[PDB]
Formats: structure tokens, sequence, C-alpha cells
């Protein structure tokens, strides 16, 4: 039939701020119609590696719900965004399951998210004293305790602070640049299916 | 938990920290450099100033991680490197001296100006008049006057403050487990706890004696040569049996000979390789050179330079309304940033540095991944051999004909062949005695070998033992001769042009040998070969993370530095000067012949 009720992609990838890689946001897309073609046949993401199921065939299958998760790291740590990983991100940040199904897009946002001075508003978690379960968020601000002795809250010698800022700057390589990155999470569960692509007339 | 796993953390917390505060600095002083304006020194100092006390801060907290209870090779290298007290053993009082001294001898060096006695109403600074008159002047006593009266002021000025400055770098170095500053120094090759591929301090002094005794017979000879042909432009000044005048080397201090290859030349009616023209006449922009230097550097299959390379790089002069500094400096500012500050003109030179400073980029490109105290060259001398060989492999005919810039009917004779490699030993073999020498000198006077009341009657005795130059008028203890120099007046070490040479003609057959290049070793390019450019970037991508012996394993296949690879490429010369010295008399000799 006609179809209206179009998913809020808009409110996701066109955000006017990300957060933060260490309390990366999460929205829980249900009930509309989620045009998947629109995401993939633009030419602003660089990253569009889809792990599960194809890009083709999302217009077509229908998901109970969508989770779409963003959030700012720099380019050389986009390759941690996928199954079996590891590093700062993928340990202590932002952790992906081995049996994921669904798709991380990442693109450059050197033009949005960096400043001359620095723009020190992203945080990630250099320390932990575990790695993260997957899907997994700590917005802890607990002094890590790297040695014996305790660290009463206050840093110092062996206790340091967690969260470390990147300071992009527009002059940094692109690795070193502010990359957004949305992961799409898709699971069936067996509620009633409400997440379905468009179908053609 | 472990001593160990509180070191990789501390490690990580400050390569985070560091990355941040050096791009601030590295910024700062390249916002300085390409505008020189007085906010921008304000800058550029406080960012220094945070950065040094952030660098006393860690290596303060580095400390309390004792060494001995780290097995890992890595985080004992970065641990070492941080845990250097440097000056901060010595007191506060002496500290603040030794700065002082530091800061008012790189003003007196800087800002020295001397002049003819009686037309004082203007005089002439170091840099712009004073080496012109050395590079380019044929009078005897006007040369005779700009040396003596340039080491006269400087020397005077400078001799005290450099009795000071012996006193308190011994004693900074004592304080930090040396024997001498000289031991400080050659620190930088040590290699300790890797089987096979360790280094000594004392070993370093014992190689570049032993590579030096194969260097002086194609010194001799060519120091006969150089003789011969200064004696016919100046006539009766210059022995047939003693050393040559000091001020008649071409430059200031003697450090290179490359100011005599009119003088020198062996076939002036041959036409030289000068390429400036062409590039005139087909209007090759300062762009158009970097993209050929580029172009070279993906030939050999290294990687092609970053966009923001090209975004924000200065690769010409930007005016009169701003003001810049004219040396070419290749930086690497962190954070994937690499830059190169260039004023190129359209010349042979300005594109040879080109490819130089590129090398000096693709090294640091090749070494970003590794960690920030890692992330240099395994000693002092790879960083600038690795610039050097390309400056080797562009300014070969080969080359040029390859990229268009010569003609494809250039005859290439053994005549062209002889002066090129004359003019290639006025610039590299005449360095290598100079800095032997300078050497030697600063590690006996740190050393406590020479009394202060004997340094100069050692120095030129050295200076006729070793390279062959001979004082004009004696010179008393109250000069400062060797001060007069840049590196020896502001604190830096000189064996890395000796290493740094030895190196280059190393790494130089090493590629040659990698590309199939079957004839002379100077007419080798290691353009279009991908397993060259391997060879070089599995050492380029170390970095400071592996040993040096290691790293020139990896290259050429030795674990010490190697003096023939030099001697094979000036072999063709080396024959040629034993040819035109039959009549001559090679080698000279120490007492006062040609003039005292
Ligand atoms: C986001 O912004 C781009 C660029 O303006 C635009 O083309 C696109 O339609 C917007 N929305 C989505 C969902 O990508
Ligand atoms: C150079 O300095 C002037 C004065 O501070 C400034 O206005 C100008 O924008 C600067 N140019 C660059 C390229 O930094
Ligand atoms: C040393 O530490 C690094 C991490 O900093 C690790 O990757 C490497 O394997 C370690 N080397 C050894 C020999 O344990
Ligand atoms: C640095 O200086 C401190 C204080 O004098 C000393 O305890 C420490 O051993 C020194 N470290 C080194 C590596 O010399
Ligand atoms: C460097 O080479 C890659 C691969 O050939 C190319 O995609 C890139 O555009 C080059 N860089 C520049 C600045 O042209
Ligand atoms: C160059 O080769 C010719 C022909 O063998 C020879 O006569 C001449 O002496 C050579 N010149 C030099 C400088 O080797
Ligand atoms: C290296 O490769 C380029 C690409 O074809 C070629 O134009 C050039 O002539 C080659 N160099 C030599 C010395 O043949």
């Amino acid at each position: 039939p006609n179809i209206t009720n179009l998913c809020p992609f808009g409110e996701v990838f066109n955000a006017t701020r990300f957060a933060s890689v260490y309390a990366w946001n999460r929205k829980r897309i249900s009930n509309c119609v989620a045009d998947y073609s629109v995401l993939y046949n633009s030419a602003s993401f660089s990253t569009f590696k889809c792990y599960g199921v194809s890009p083709t065939k999302l217009n077509d299958l229908c998901f109970t719900n969508v989770y779409a998760d963003s959030f700012v790291i720099r380019g050389d740590e986009v390759r941690q965004i996928a199954p079996g990983q590891t590093g700062t991100i993928a340990d202590y940040n932002y952790k992906l399951p081995d049996d994921f199904t669904g798709c991380v897009i990442a693109w450059n946002s050197n033009n949005l998210d960096s400043k001359v001075g620095g723009n020190y508003n992203y945080l990630y978690r250099l320390f932990r004293k575990s790695n993260l379960k997957p899907f997994e968020r700590d917005i802890s601000t607990e002094i890590y305790q790297a040695g014996s002795t305790p660290c009463n809250g206050v840093k110092g010698f062996n206790c340091y602070f967690p969260l470390q800022s990147y300071g992009f700057q527009p002059t940094y390589g692109v690795g070193y640049q502010p990359y957004r990155v949305v992961v799409l999470s898709f699971e069936l569960l067996h509620a009633p299916a409400t997440v379905c692509g468009p179908k053609k007339s | 938990s472990t001593i160990e796993e509180q070191a990789k953390t501390f490690l990580d917390k400050f390569n985070h920290e560091a990355e941040d505060l050096f791009y601030q600095s590295s910024l700062a002083s390249w916002n300085y450099n390409t505008n020189i304006t007085e906010e921008n020194v304000q800058n550029m100092n406080n960012a220094g100033d945070k950065w040094s006390a952030f660098l006393k801060e860690q290596s303060t907290l580095a400390q309390m991680y004792p060494l001995q209870e780290i097995q890992n090779l890595t985080v004992k290298l970065q641990l070492q490197a941080l845990q250097q007290n440097g000056s901060s053993v010595l007191s506060e009082d002496k500290s603040k001296r030794l700065n002082t001294i530091l800061n008012t001898m790189s003003t007196i060096y800087s800002t020295g100006k001397v002049c003819n006695p009686d037309n004082p109403q203007e005089c002439l600074l170091l840099e712009p008049g004073l080496n012109e008159i050395m590079a380019n002047s044929l009078d005897y006593n006007e040369r005779l006057w700009a040396w003596e009266s340039w080491r006269s002021e400087v020397g005077k000025q400078l001799r005290p403050l450099y009795e000071e400055y012996v006193v308190l770098k011994n004693e900074m170095a004592r304080a930090n487990h040396y024997e001498d500053y000289g031991d400080y120094w050659r620190g930088d090759y040590e290699v300790n706890g890797v089987d096979g591929y360790d280094y000594s301090r004392g070993q370093l002094i014992e190689d570049v004696e032993h590579t030096f005794e194969e260097i002086k017979p194609l010194y001799e000879h060519l120091h006969a040569y150089v003789r011969a042909k200064l004696m016919n432009a100046y006539p009766s000044y210059i022995s047939p049996i003693g050393c040559l005048p000091a001020h008649l080397l071409g430059d200031m201090w003697g450090r290179f000979w490359t100011n005599l290859y009119s003088l020198t030349v062996p076939f002036g009616q041959k036409p030289n390789i000068d390429v400036t023209d062409a590039m005139v006449d087909q209007a090759w922009d300062a762009q158009r050179i970097f993209k050929e230097a580029e172009k070279f550097f993906v030939s050999v299959g290294l990687p092609n330079m970053t966009q923001g390379f090209w975004e924000n790089s200065m690769l010409t002069d930007p005016g009169n309304v701003q003001k810049a500094v004219c040396h070419p400096t290749a930086w690497d500012l962190g954070k994937g940033d690499f830059r190169i500050l260039m004023c190129t003109k359209v010349t042979m030179d300005d594109f040879l540095t080109a490819h130089h400073e590129m090398g000096h980029i693709q090294y640091d490109m090749a070494y970003a991944a590794q960690p920030f105290l890692l992330r240099n060259g395994a000693n002092e001398g790879f960083h600038e051999a690795v610039g050097e060989i390309m400056s080797l492999s562009a300014a070969t005919p080969k080359h040029l004909k390859s990229i268009g810039l010569l003609s494809p009917d250039f005859q290439e004779d053994n005549e062209t062949e002889i002066n090129f490699l004359l003019k290639q030993a006025l610039t590299i073999v005449g360095t290598l005695p100079f800095t032997y020498m300078l050497e030697k000198w600063r590690w006996m006077v740190f050393k406590g070998e020479i009394p202060k009341d004997q340094w100069m009657k050692k120095w030129w005795e050295m200076k006729r033992e070793i390279v062959g130059v001979v004082e004009p008028v004696p010179h008393d203890e109250t000069y400062c001769d060797p001060a007069s120099l840049f590196h020896v007046s502001n604190d830096y070490s000189f064996i890395r042009y000796y290493t740094r040479t030895l190196y280059q003609f190393q790494f130089q057959e090493a590629l040659c040998q990698a590309a199939k290049h079957e004839g002379p070793l100077h007419k080798c390019d290691i353009s279009n070969s991908t397993e060259a450019g391997q060879k070089l970037f599995n050492m380029l991508r170390l970095g400071k993370s592996e040993p040096w012996t290691l790293a020139l394993e990896n290259v050429v296949g030795a674990k010490n530095m190697n003096v023939r690879p030099l001697l094979n490429y000036f072999e063709p010369l080396f024959t040629w000067l034993k040819d035109q010295n039959k009549n001559s008399f090679v080698g000279w000799s120490t007492d006062w012949s040609p003039y005292a």
C-alpha cells in the first residue's frame, strides 16, 4: 500500500552533536519504515561495513527493533568497531559481539568536530580493570588503580583518571581526525517485527 | 599488580598526554617560524615551557619504577629514555648558570658582528656577509683579515664562557653516572641488553679511529690535489711540503670544501650537469618540484604525502609582509601531521633539498606508528642518512634524464664523472677529518686529557696531524677558535655527521644491490625499485624500537658502521687522484713550512 512514517534517521545521522565513545548514545528505533537504500547509496560515508547481513537485502527484511549507537572516534580506531577486534575502543569503550548482525557506518567529521585550539569535548576511556561485555556502557569516572596503593579518589602515583580527551584539530592527519560512527544493530525477537523495509507498489 | 604492568600503564598515560602537548608546542613553533610576529614568539615560549615542565614532572614520576624489574625491551627503552635527569640532577644555582651561559653563547654567536678597524661605520654579520667573503673571495689578506678578526672577537668573548661550560657539563654528566660530557654524547649509540647486538660507549671512539684510518689515503690524495690547485690559485703562500692555510678552504671554519670547486675543477672545459635553466625554460614551480620528489618516493614503493602535508606546508616564500625563517626544515608535528618549511627557489640545490627533506618526512611517517618516546631515528646518524641517500639518488644523470630535466643526448663520459665525484668529495670527504678532529678534541677536553692552558697548542697540533690544515699565525690561550662554529657554541653533538656520512654510502650500496644496479655506485638510481624501498622501509618503520646495530643488519647486513661503501663510491676518483699525484707529494708536514 501507500507507505508513510519513515524511521527517524535524520535525528541519528544529521545530529548537531555526537556523544563521546565512552558514553555512546543508543537510540531504539521501532514502529516505522526503514529505508536503508538512502544510506547505502549516499556518497557521504567512508565506512559502510555490514556484518551478518548484506546491504542489498536490508530493504526487504523486517526486524523487531533497530539499535542506533552513535559516537565519535579517531579514524585509526574505526577498524576496531568490528566483531573480534582488540584495542582501547573495543576493550574499554565500545565492544561489539562476535555474533553481531548489523552495519557499522562511519564518516569523517573534521569539518564539524575539530577546532583550531583543539576540541576537548570528545573523550574515551583509556583504562578499565576488565574488558567490556558486548553492548555495555561504562560512564563511571572513578580513578583507575594501577598499583597496590589505594587511590582514595585523587589522582597521583599509579592512580590515573580513566577518561582522556582527543583534542581534535583540523590540521590532524586522517588517522587522528574525528570520525562519526553509527552502528545499527538488528535483532529479531518473538514479538511482532515492526521495523520493515519499504514495499514497492 | 607487577612493576612492569604499572610501568606499561604509566607509559600509556604519558604517551597520550605527551602527544597532545608535543603537538601544541610544535604547532606554536611552526606558527613562529612561518610568521615571525611577537604574539607567536609569546605563544611558542609558553608552549615550550609547558612541554619542558611536563617532561620534568614525568621524568620525576618515571624514576619511581626501577629498571631492573622490567624485562620487555620496548618498555625498558622508553623508561630509560624518560628516566634521564638531564640538567635536573645539578643544583638550581648551577643549572641557572648553565642555562644563562648557553643562552648568552647563542646570542654572541647569532648577533656577532665584526668589521675592519679604521672603517667601523657599518659592520658585517657572519651569516650575510662574512660567509660570502669566505666562499667567494680570492684575496689572501682579505680572507686572513676576516678569519682572524672573527676568531679574535668571538673567541676572546667565548673563552671564559666555554671554560665555565666544560666544568658545568662535566659536573652534570658525572652527576648522571657518566665519565664526562663526551661519554654522555657517546651514550646515544649505546646498546645494552641485546645478545650479540650490544654496543658500548667506549667502542664508538675505537670504531671512529678504525674507519678514519681507512679514510686517510683518500683524504691525503684529495688534500694533495687541492694543495696543488690552491698553489696555482695563490702562488707563494702554499708550500709543496706543508699543510693548507686555514683561511683558504672556502668556508669559515673548514667544515666543507665545496666552495673550492671552481679553483680545483678537473675539466673546466667540459659542461656541468646544472638543470636550473631547464626548469626555468619549462616553468617548474616549487609545487612541481615537490610533486616530482613525491613521484620519486612512490616509484621506490614508499607512501605518498598526505593531503594535510600539501594543504598545511609552506613551500614558497610568503612575501615581504610576512616574515619567515628561510632554512629548509621537515616538521613532524605529531598526530599524523607532517609538514615541510622551505623557501623553495628554482635551482638544483632546492630540488635536491626537496628530495632530502621529503626523505626526512618519509622516515617520520614510517616510524609514526611506534610509541611517542620511540618515534625517532635508531641513532642520530640514520635520520640524516636517509635524506642524504635521496639527495644522492636524485642528483644522478639517470634520474635527470628519466624525469626529462636533462637532454636525452647528453654525453656521459669519464671526465664529467670525475668532476662530479670531485665535487661530491669536496662536500663529503673533506668534512670527515674536520668532524673527527673536532669530536676527538671535544672528547679529550671533556675527559680532562687536555688541560685548560694547553687547549689551543693541542688543537692546532691535532689539526695539523689530522686535517692537514695549519694556522696562519700562532694563537695563544686567549683565543677560543673551536667555539666560532655553530654546533660547538650551541651545545650540539658533532659525530652525527661522521656517522651519517658512513651510513649514507652503506645504505646506498645496500639499496643499489637490492635494485640490481650493474655499474658504478655513483651512477646508481633507486627509482622504480620496489625491493629497495621495501628494504629501506623495514628499517624506517622500526624507528627507535630496535637497536641501531639491528637496523643496520636489516639494511646492509652488518652489525657495525663500515667504511668500504664510501671508498667504493669514490674509487674512480681515487684512481684518478693517484694518477694525478705522481709528480706531487702526497701527505703533509706538521712543520710551519707554508706560513706561521
Ligand atoms: C543528512 O545530511 C546529508 C547532507 O546534508 C543529507 O544528504 C541527508 O539527506 C541527511 N539525512 C540522512 C538521513 O542522511
Ligand atoms: C601572519 O601574521 C599576521 C599578524 O599576526 C596575521 O594576521 C596573519 O594572518 C598571519 N598569517 C598566517 C598564514 O598565519
Ligand atoms: C612489550 O610490550 C608491548 C606493548 O607495549 C607488547 O606488544 C610486546 O609484545 C611486548 N614485548 C615482549 C617481548 O613481551
Ligand atoms: C635522577 O636524579 C635523582 C635525584 O638525584 C636520582 O635519585 C636518580 O637516581 C637519577 N636518575 C638517573 C637515571 O640518574
Ligand atoms: C596517494 O596515493 C593514493 C593511492 O594511489 C591515492 O588514492 C591518493 O589520492 C594519493 N594522495 C594524494 C594526496 O593524491
Ligand atoms: C677517459 O677515457 C679515455 C679513453 O680511454 C682516456 O684516454 C682518458 O684518459 C680518460 N679520462 C679520465 C679522466 O679517466
Ligand atoms: C620509472 O617509472 C616511470 C613510470 O613509467 C617511468 O616513466 C620512468 O622512466 C621509470 N624510470 C626509469 C629510470 O626507467
